């Protein structure tokens, strides 16, 4: 499974998640303290709003 | 609570107006091209007249010639029946 | 009054005091505290929760060759995630007129 862009939801305009239509994969929090671990806040920044 | 998917197309309406973004537009050109956009009915026939656009425009360095120009290259736009 | 002060209370708090159900079920309501206390409020999926767009669900195999500064990206799952820069590509190459 893969996507580039599809739909979001209405709420919290997310996209849907596991597969339901063509959907995505959901980032983790231990993810986030790793990429922390290596300090690439820009990283982080296009994480949250690209 | 319930699923709450809220993921649909908004009649390629906004498909559409991404289209017309994603073609490299002057900000001037994209907000005529937003507006024209707008004036899309269901069917995709323009309610108002092209004398219509104008008046909404205000402008008077905007012309009948330059708006045809705008909608013509809309005309072509990214899905059938956008004449 | 009482029975609208119970009301309001429920509104926002059904859990501490009070117990409404939904028709022919007895699980309780997510009230506006709800729905940010817990495993499945605002909070939660606050902490980058929120749903990845480029990624999801590949299987791993052994790489004897492709030495360290490389990895295997099966062809069928690429084309999708740098279509955008396929688009670009396209537009510059003078290979795609429109989008």
């Amino acid at each position: 499974h893969a996507r580039s862009t599809g739909s979001y939801s209405l709420v919290t305009q997310q996209p849907l998640g596991g597969k339901a239509q063509f959907g995505g994969q959901r980032f983790g929090e231990m993810e986030v303290w790793a990429l922390e671990a290596y300090g690439a806040a820009y990283t982080l920044q296009e994480m949250l709003t690209v | 609570l319930p699923v709450y998917q809220g993921e649909t197309t908004q009649t390629l309406q906004d498909y559409l107006m991404w289209q017309v973004e994603l073609t490299p537009f002057t900000d001037t050109d994209r907000a005529i091209a937003t507006s024209i956009v707008d004036a899309v009915d269901d069917t995709g026939y323009l309610t108002i007249q092209i004398e219509d656009i104008v008046d909404s425009i205000g402008d008077d360095e905007i012309g009948l010639e330059e708006v045809e120009a705008v909608l013509k290259r809309i005309q072509r736009f990214d899905p059938v029946g956008v004449a | 009054k009482r029975m609208l002060q119970e009301a309001v209370d429920a509104l926002l708090d059904n859990g501490r005091r009070g117990r409404a159900i939904t028709g022919s079920n007895k699980r309780p309501l997510k009230s506006l505290a709800d729905m940010i206390k817990g495993k499945q409020g605002r909070f939660r999926q606050n902490l980058l929760g929120k749903r990845v767009d480029y990624s999801g669900r590949s299987v791993i195999t052994v790489g004897p060759y492709l030495r360290l500064h490389q990895c295997g990206l099966p062809k069928k799952m690429a084309l999708e995630l740098f279509k955008p820069f396929i688009y670009g590509k396209l537009e510059l190459r003078g290979l795609a007129t429109t989008i």
